């Protein structure tokens, strides 16, 4: 049940930090007018 | 130096991910949001199938009386659902790993909890979604408004009603059968129907599927003529030609001689904006209906408001839909309350 | 354990899972006087099982479903010598608890751990044992209604779901007696405490406890099943 | 059960079964609600009527509202299911 | 009328009936395609002015792009509208055929012909007190509609329900 | 009486309004 | 209650709050007497 | 410009035309807060002219007086309203206040200059000036912080705050030694929301609430500083834009999310909203129903420790999940609950049996009545009890009116929020007015499939 924990964490953890530092990396400067 | 810094950084590894993950040449576009929607989607689909087919019962009111909700238990289309998570856990969170065992948790009504947290997530980027792709693409940004109505609908029966009444086991059950039992509990706790928002909503929807036939049948009506006989006249559109396919002059004239003339549109952008208006803003209102009530800020009450001069009640139509509620009241969850008053 | 915790607070406890444990009794020496004239009184009777066997056709290892809602505790009664022999006689308290098991298969085994009404004589030392016999009440009450509206002391009295077959003479909806009829089935198990620890300064007891017990019938529709709770007990003794 | 004998006697009839009925019967008699039935209840349940005044913890009054509606009581068998709520039995209004 | 609706719910089970599913689908859907083609309309426009007002900017030809809606839902929800007129008469399918469904319906219960219960759930729930589904609780909830409110909703008929006979549970 | 003060007030701010606006429109 | 000095100023009072909503109203009135809305 | 012609925008839409206008936008936001004070001091002289002396304030209607109170103006020991004139003085204050600011928006909005940024230097500012947007932010910043230390400093010094735990009932109480640990605040702040944790929700003691404040009004007050001092690094600059919609979009999204945890705020929270003036919580009334008859019928000589209900649980008494001794019924769900009037009966492993066998109070008694009877439950029209109650009380809780009023704000808000980041979006990169006939994107695209 820990290493479940662990497991889900790991995930959440990874998926977040691409979300934060992706939205991150000049989100603007993405459309199609640059 | 104005507003958006127009910059690059040079064909790094993290840029040619970003690159990809906002690539508008996939076939299904994954933003960021989708970073978040795809994973919780597909959590909350997977445990969703599973438990809909095979989930033991579920002890729902926490009275230690398990609700059985999946196929292979007794089930079919209409009656199966997944059974809301149990009142004896209330708002706590409970997670696969804060159960002993998975038949625990099972018991307990965990997949409820998980499926809708994660259900919840993956929606909200999924509207998220909506608004990047417009972005990415060049567009006007409020699609994702629109959508933004249905999810503060769901937002409402999953998350808001149970933060009100202080249990998962009040949110709306996932299944055809259990949403019923949802509506008429709710319409005897809060007599819904009574309720203006949701008068409103009503009027969102009936109104919304009025325009949406209304609309169809004017656009049908004035098709130009460029197909054969008994041929589809589909065939006479053709996709991203610049003409226009029908009349919109002939319609507008139509409506025009319907009604009165100055009871139509003759601006097409201001129609389409009052077609996504109207019902957007009934489920918006709606939904703000079941979150208030959640808080139980109910429907107007006029029970014996009409008395005689001696001073006796003469009932009205309000009564009778009180004797209605009260019957619902009375009769769901019997084995639930130990007290006079309904309090939670 | 008592003085712990007596010294930790609500904040401290609540969630930790502590609540639903027994204390325990840190001496295995000295005795507790029992003039045989003078009345006494258990106070305080904790169990808190740990293990739950149910038998199958020998006992089977099960899962617990219900978490940590099954210890009793608080429960009440009079330690009086009759004839020369030790009885206790169990009033007051917690004396039961509504839990669920799943033995392997699947099967939920529903059972209300009691220990109501106990009569348990006495064999006080680290040799002392307690052992006895207990009543144990139908699992659903009077008023309690199945998912079609039928209970003991209210709901209907028929399978109101099916007229058709309540519209004949003789049978009748005699088939479906067996569920129309709720019973109120008062059952037996028997437990048996066994003490090992004492504790004369504070007047304490605390041991091992088996008890066997009966358990759920579905107010009289299936045949129980028979269930094993092997666990530790604590008690205080107090004169009257 | 399905059929009940004694069910006149909890509290809809002239007399009440003192070893079944809840406490809300005796509101039936003045002067028995609430002291009265909780003693009543309390002590039971009983052989005959008359052993309610065999019950110790009974003050003068009590016994003497209790010979007046003694002429109203009857002991019928306990049954576990009322006998279990005889103090709540789930009725309110 | 909210009488008339929790009258058909408590005698018929009006929300159990599969015409009545698909009336509600044929509303909920003319809604949803209202609101999504007006948005989609609405975003996909073309900069026909200069004015942030774009309703002032509005011809044969089309004031929305077609091609970009269909790039758009198509990467969004997997699949999207190519023709217009398919488009147009689809959302005026939707809801119509809705209405006439449930249409059918209604003629049913005019004759009683209910789509009220499952006969396998209610002989497994009459020999087996240990199950329940969201059907049967449903099925509870109808009595006691049917009960308090047959008092009051017929006068003509006398009913006379003794407090002892209405179904409730327990407490409530 | 309470009532017919409570109806002048609203009607001098409820009036008040417009005034400024009708007054303003004149210059 | 009010003092009772400012008693006498109870039913102006009554009328106070609902003043602010009025200031909407009158944004609508300004723009249709402008030749807008 | 203030046509459709000068400036794009309708007359709806009218207000957008005020975006680049500083002086006339300055006049706006001013006319605006006059607006705020001038309802909250017509409200609060509403409130204490229709107040009555005997009467909780929760069967009354106020919203206004229970903050006041709350902060410890006219009460008594026990939450009695005594003295019922410094609310009369807050509301004057604010009233003629609302004349000053009044004054001055509709100086700033007709009378003055629509651009500050000619006649004055120090005023007048560029949405795109990052710089001088972090300077006003550092300023608001730390006044806000002040207002925090302003909060601390009457509650520290000038009589105190009404503690509804305060040893002898509730009563006002000057916090001594405020929590300034930082394990047990940014406990709070790092705590999880659902059901026994409660995130921030969860504060039940002025000590943590006041330290709280101080460390609130520190952050601001540094934060203030710090953004005065200096400029935004280049991560920022590059991945914000940097427009007034935008800002608009951000404190839009920023007040949802507030609106939101000021209803939970106010519907589960009973230190910060004393139940005494807000009346009851949905979960204190349920407890105080099953406290209640448990004290009827253990009256009536029932073991209430041994009472078995129809389900097979305890009728009055059972275990939460995790162990702890707690109340029967639906209200197992509410156990979470703390209230002074019921922590007496509290022990180490929940409810103390012994004290409920013994030591209830006549006092507790008439809580638990107070409070089952007043139950945040009734109709829009105000109806008091459930959906199926007749019409006689006339009540709707304060918790009701502000938990659903403030989750239709923050609603409504967060809409907002999306719509104005979206056209602060579009706005940016140059599409929001539609797309270029000579430059569509999806034209210059690889088809799908
Ligand atoms: C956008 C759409 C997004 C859709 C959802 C997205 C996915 C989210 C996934 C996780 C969601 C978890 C939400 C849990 C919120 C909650 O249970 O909140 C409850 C908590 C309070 O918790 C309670 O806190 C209480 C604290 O009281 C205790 O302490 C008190 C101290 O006096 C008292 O003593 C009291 O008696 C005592 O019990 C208890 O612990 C309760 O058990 C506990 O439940 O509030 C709080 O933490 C603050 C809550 C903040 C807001 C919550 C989210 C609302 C979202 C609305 C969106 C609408 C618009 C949508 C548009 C599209
Ligand atoms: C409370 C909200 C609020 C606030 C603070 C403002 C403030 C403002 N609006 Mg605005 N507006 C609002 C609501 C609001 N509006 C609403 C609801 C609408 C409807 C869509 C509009 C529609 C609108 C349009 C279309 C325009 C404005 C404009 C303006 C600005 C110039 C006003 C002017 O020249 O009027 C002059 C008004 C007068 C001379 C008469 C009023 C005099 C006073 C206020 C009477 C008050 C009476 C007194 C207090 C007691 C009695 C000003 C900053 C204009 C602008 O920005 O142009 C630069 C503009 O063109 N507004
Ligand atoms: C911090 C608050 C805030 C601020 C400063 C603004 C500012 C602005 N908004 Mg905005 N908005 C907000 C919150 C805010 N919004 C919220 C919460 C929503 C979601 C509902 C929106 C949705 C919104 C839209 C959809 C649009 C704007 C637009 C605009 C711009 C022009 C606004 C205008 O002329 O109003 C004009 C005011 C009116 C026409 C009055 C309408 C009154 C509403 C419909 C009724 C509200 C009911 C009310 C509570 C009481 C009922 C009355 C009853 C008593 C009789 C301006 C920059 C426009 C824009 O993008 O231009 C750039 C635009 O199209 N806003
Ligand atoms: C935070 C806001 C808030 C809250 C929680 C309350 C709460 C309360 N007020 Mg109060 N009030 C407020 C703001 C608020 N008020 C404002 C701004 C004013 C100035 C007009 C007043 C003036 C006022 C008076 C004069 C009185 C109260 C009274 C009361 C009490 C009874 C309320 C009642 O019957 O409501 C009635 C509720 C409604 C009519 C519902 C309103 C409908 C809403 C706005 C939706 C409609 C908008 C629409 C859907 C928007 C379209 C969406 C669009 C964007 C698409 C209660 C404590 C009464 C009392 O007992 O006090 C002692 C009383 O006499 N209030
Ligand atoms: C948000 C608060 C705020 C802010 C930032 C300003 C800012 C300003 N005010 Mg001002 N003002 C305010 C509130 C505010 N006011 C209020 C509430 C009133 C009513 C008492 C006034 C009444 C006022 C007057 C009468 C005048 C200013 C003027 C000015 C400008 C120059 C003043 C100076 O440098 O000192 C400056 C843009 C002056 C100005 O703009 O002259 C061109 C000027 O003559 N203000
Ligand atoms: C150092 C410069 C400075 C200072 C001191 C202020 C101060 C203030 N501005 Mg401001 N502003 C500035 C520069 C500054 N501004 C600049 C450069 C701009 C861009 C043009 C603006 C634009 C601006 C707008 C658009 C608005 C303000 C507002 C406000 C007021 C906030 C009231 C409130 O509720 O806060 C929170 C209040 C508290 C936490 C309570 C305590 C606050 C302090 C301790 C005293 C407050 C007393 C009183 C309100 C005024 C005295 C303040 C002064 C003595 C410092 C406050 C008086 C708002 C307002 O309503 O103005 C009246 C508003 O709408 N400002
Ligand atoms: C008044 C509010 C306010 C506002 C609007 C800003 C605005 C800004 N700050 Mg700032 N700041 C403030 C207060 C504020 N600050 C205070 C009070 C402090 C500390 C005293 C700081 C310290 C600070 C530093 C040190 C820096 C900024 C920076 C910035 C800029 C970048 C913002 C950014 O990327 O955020 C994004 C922020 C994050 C992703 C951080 C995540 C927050 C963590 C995870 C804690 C939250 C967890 C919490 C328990 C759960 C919240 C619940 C919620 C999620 C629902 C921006 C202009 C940066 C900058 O550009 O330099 C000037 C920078 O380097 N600020
Ligand atoms: C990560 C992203 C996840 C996205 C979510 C998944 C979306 C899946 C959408 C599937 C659409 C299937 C369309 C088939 C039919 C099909 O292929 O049509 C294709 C059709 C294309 O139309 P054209 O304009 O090309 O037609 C021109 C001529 O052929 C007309 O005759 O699309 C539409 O008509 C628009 C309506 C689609 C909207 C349909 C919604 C139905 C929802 C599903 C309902 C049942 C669910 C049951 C679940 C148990
Ligand atoms: C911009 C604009 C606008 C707006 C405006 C506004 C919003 C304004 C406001 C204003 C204001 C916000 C004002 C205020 C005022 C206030 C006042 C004027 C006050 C007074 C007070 C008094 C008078 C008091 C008295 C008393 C006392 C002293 C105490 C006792 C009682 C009594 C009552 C006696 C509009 C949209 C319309 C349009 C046009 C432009
Ligand atoms: C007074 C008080 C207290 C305290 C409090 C505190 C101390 C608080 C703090 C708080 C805090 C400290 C908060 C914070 C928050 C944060 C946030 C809320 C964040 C947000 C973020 C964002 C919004 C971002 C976004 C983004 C992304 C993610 C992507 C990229 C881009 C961007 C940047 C946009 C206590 C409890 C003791 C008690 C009660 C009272
Ligand atoms: C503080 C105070 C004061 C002041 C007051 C005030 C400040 C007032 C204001 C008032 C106001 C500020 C008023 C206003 C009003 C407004 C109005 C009255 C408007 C409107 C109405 C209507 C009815 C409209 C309608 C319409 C139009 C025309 C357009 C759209 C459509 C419709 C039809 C909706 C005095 C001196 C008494 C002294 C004592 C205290
Ligand atoms: O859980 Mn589902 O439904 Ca809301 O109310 Mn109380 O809890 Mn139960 O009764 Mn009625
Ligand atoms: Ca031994
Ligand atoms: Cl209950
Ligand atoms: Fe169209």
């Amino acid at each position: 049940m820990f290493t479940l924990k662990i497991f889900v964490y790991s995930c959440v953890a990874f998926f977040c930090s691409l979300f934060i530092f992706g939205f991150l990396s000049n989100d603007p400067s993405r459309n199609p007018n640059r | 130096m104005t507003v958006t810094l127009e910059r690059r950084e040079s064909t790094s590894l993290w840029e040619r991910f970003c690159s990809w993950i906002t690539s508008t040449e996939n076939r299904l576009y994954i933003g960021w949001f989708g970073v978040l929607m795809i994973p919780c989607l597909l959590t909350a689909t997977t445990v969703f199938i599973i438990a809909f087919i095979a989930a033991p019962p579920v002890d729902i009111d926490g009275i230690r009386e398990p609700v059985s909700g999946s196929l292979l238990y007794g089930n079919n289309i209409i009656t199966g659902a997944v059974v809301p998570t149990s009142n004896a856990i209330g708002l706590h969170l409970y997670p696969i790993w804060e159960a002993a065992s998975l038949d625990e948790w099972l018991y307990n009504g965990g997949p409820y909890q998980l499926v809708v947290l994660h259900f919840l997530l993956g929606v909200a980027a999924y509207m998220g979604r909506e608004w990047e792709l417009s972005y990415r693409l060049g567009m006007r940004p409020w699609i994702c408004v629109a959508f933004s109505a249905p999810v503060a609908a769901a937002t409402a029966v999953f998350l808001i009603y149970p933060i009100g009444q202080g249990s998962f086991s009040d949110g709306m059950p996932l299944g055809i059968s259990g949403t019923f039992n949802f509506m008429l509990v709710f319409q005897a706790e809060h007599n819904i129907l009574m309720h203006p928002f949701h008068m409103a909503g009503v009027a969102g929807v009936f109104g919304g599927a009025l325009f949406s036939a209304m609309h169809g049948s004017l656009v049908t009506s004035s098709l130009i003529r460029e197909t054969t006989e008994n041929e589809s006249p589909n065939y006479g559109y053709k996709l991203g030609q610049e003409e226009e396919t029908y009349n919109i002059v002939a319609a507008h004239g139509y409506f025009g001689r319907l009604i009165f003339q100055y009871a139509s549109f003759n601006n097409s952008r201001a129609l389409h904006f009052f077609l996504g208006l109207w019902p957007v803003v009934g489920i918006w209102l709606t939904s703000i209906g079941i979150s208030t009530m959640a808080f139980n800020l109910n429907g107007l009450n006029f029970n014996q408001s009409i008395v005689d001069s001696q001073g006796r009640v003469i009932n009205t139509w309000a009564d009778i839909i009180n004797r209605a509620n009260l019957g619902i009241e009375v009769m769901h969850e019997r084995n639930a309350h130990n007290f006079p008053l309904d309090l939670a | 354990t008592a003085q712990d915790v007596r010294q930790l607070s609500y904040e401290q406890v609540k969630g930790t899972g502590l609540a639903n444990r027994c204390p325990e009794v840190v001496s295995s020496k000295g005795k507790i006087s029992l003039d045989k004239t003078k009345k006494y009184k258990v106070v305080d009777l904790c169990l808190e099982p740990k293990q739950f066997l149910v038998e199958e056709e020998e006992f089977v290892d099960t899962k617990l479903m219900t978490r940590a809602t099954y210890t009793l505790a608080n429960i009440e009664g009079e330690l009086v010598n009759e004839n020369g022999t030790w009885k206790f006689i169990e009033k007051d308290g917690m004396d039961y608890a509504a839990t669920t098991v799943q033995i392997p298969g699947g099967e939920r085994v529903p059972f209300l751990f009691s220990i109501k009404k106990l009569v348990a004589s006495l064999n006080i030392s680290t040799s002392t044992e307690l052992g006895g016999e207990f009543k144990v009440p139908s699992y659903r009450t009077g008023m309690f209604l199945d998912p079609k509206g039928r209970g003991m002391a209210n709901g209907y009295d028929m399978a109101v779901a099916l007229p058709a077959l309540e519209a004949d003479g003789a049978v009748g909806q005699e088939v479906l007696r067996k569920e129309n009829d709720k019973v109120f089935q008062e059952t037996s198990g028997r437990i048996e405490l066994a003490v090992n620890k004492v504790d004369p300064t504070s007047n304490e007891i605390g041991g091992v406890f088996v008890s066997e017990q009966l358990s759920d019938t579905d107010m009289g529709a299936k045949e129980p099943k028979k269930l094993l709770l092997k666990g530790v007990f604590y008690a205080r003794i107090l004169p009257s | 059960r399905i059929d009940y004998e004694g069910i006149g006697y909890l509290g809809g009839g002239d007399k009440i079964d003192v070893n079944n009925a809840n406490v809300r019967a005796y509101r039936k008699f003045p002067g028995l609600y609430p002291t009265a039935a909780k003693k009543i209840v309390q002590g039971g349940p009983y052989g005959t009527p008359d052993d309610i005044l065999k019950n110790p913890e009974l003050s003068e009054r009590d016994k003497e509202v209790i010979k007046k509606y003694m002429d109203r009581f009857v002991a019928l068998p306990p049954t576990p299911e009322y006998f279990t709520d005889r103090v709540n039995n789930g009725i309110y209004k | 009328i909210f009488r008339f609706l929790l009258f058909l719910q408590g005698f018929h089970n009006w929300t159990l009936n599969p015409f009545h599913m698909m009336g509600v689908a044929g509303i909920l859907g003319g809604a949803l395609l209202c609101a999504i083609h007006g948005a989609t309309v609405e975003n996909t426009l073309f900069e026909d002015g200069e004015a942030s007002d774009t309703f002032r900017a509005f011809q044969s030809e089309e004031t929305y792009s077609m091609v970009t809606a269909n790039r758009f839902w198509s990467q969004i929800f997997g699949v999207a509208f190519a023709n217009k007129r398919w488009l147009h008469f689809f959302l005026l399918f939707v809801p119509v055929t809705g209405l006439w469904v449930s249409s059918i319906g209604i003629v049913g219960l005019a004759l009683n012909l209910r789509a009220y219960d499952f006969v396998s759930q209610e002989i497994r729930a009459a020999e087996d007190p240990e199950f329940e589904t969201f059907y049967t609780k449903n099925i509870l909830l109808n009595e006691g509609i049917r009960a308090w409110m047959a008092a009051q909703d017929q006068p003509h008929e006398n009913f006379v329900f003794p407090e002892e006979v209405l179904p409730r549970g327990n407490a409530l | 009486w309470q009532v017919i003060v409570q109806l002048v007030f609203l009607a001098l701010i409820i009036t008040t309004g417009p005034v400024i606006i009708v007054y303003l429109s004149t210059r | 209650q009010l003092p009772e000095t400012y008693n006498i100023f109870a039913p102006i009072i009554d009328i106070m709050p609902v003043i602010p909503i009025l200031f909407l109203l009158l944004a609508f009135v300004w723009q249709a007497a402008v030749g807008f809305r | 410009g203030r046509s459709i012609e000068s400036t794009g925008f309708a007359w709806w839409s009218g207000n957008a035309r005020l975006i680049n206008l500083s002086g006339k936008l300055l006049g706006a936001h001013v006319a605006h807060a006059g607006l705020i004070v001038f309802w909250t001091g017509a409200m609060t002289l509403f409130e204490t002219s229709h107040f009555i002396p005997e009467k909780p304030l929760y069967e009354q209607g106020m919203i206004l007086l229970p903050h006041l109170a709350t902060l410890g103006w006219g009460v008594a020991p026990g939450g009695e309203i005594v003295n019922t004139y410094p609310y009369f003085a807050t509301g004057v204050i604010h009233l003629v206040s609302s004349a000053v600011l009044g004054f001055g928006g509709i100086y700033h909005s007709i009378v003055g200059p629509d651009v500050l940024e000619d006649s004055f230097s120090f005023f007048g500012y560029d949405w795109r000036d990052k710089n001088k947007m972090t300077t006003i932010l550092g300023i608001h910043l730390i006044l806000l912080g002040i207002g925090a230390f302003l909060l601390v400093i009457k509650a520290l010094f000038i009589g105190g705050i009404y503690d509804t735990w305060a040893p002898g009932g509730g009563d006002i109480r000057f916090i001594t030694n405020p929590t300034l640990n930082p394990a047990i605040i940014f406990s709070y702040l790092l705590k999880s929301p659902f059901g026994g944790e409660g995130w921030i929700v969860g504060v039940n003691n002025m000590e943590d609430v006041i330290g709280g404040h101080i460390w609130i009004g520190v952050t601001c007050v540094i934060g203030g500083i710090w953004h005065i001092l200096t400029r935004p690094f280049s991560w920022a600059r590059r991945a914000f834009v940097w427009s007034g919609e935008a800002y608009l979009s951000y404190s839009l999204g920023a007040l949802a999310l507030m609106g939101q945890t000021a209803a939970e705020y106010a519907w589960y929270n009973n230190t910060v909203y004393p139940s005494e003036f807000y009346g009851p919580t949905a979960a204190e009334a349920s407890q105080a129903q099953a406290f209640t008859f448990l004290v009827r019928d253990q009256r009536l000589g029932a073991n209430i420790a041994s009472t078995q209900g129809p389900t097979g649980l305890g009728k009055y008494l059972m275990r939460s999940p995790t162990g702890e001794v707690i109340l029967g019924g639906e209200t197992m769900r509410f156990w979470d609950l703390r209230a002074p009037w019921l922590e007496p009966l509290r022990s180490s492993n929940g409810l103390d049996l012994n004290k409920i066998k013994n030591d209830i109070q006549p006092w507790q008694e008439r809580r638990a009545a107070e409070y089952m009877t007043h139950a945040p439950l009734g109709s829009l029209n105000s109806v008091g009890g459930v959906a199926t109650e007749i019409n006689s009380v006339n009540y709707v809780s304060p918790r009701s009116w502000l938990t659903t009023s403030h989750f239709f704000l923050g609603f409504f808000i967060f809409i907002g929020h999306l719509w104005h980041a979206g056209r602060a979006r579009a706005a940016a990169a140059g599409f929001e007015k539609g797309i270029n006939r000579e430059n569509e994107p999806v034209l210059s695209m690889r088809p799908l499939d």
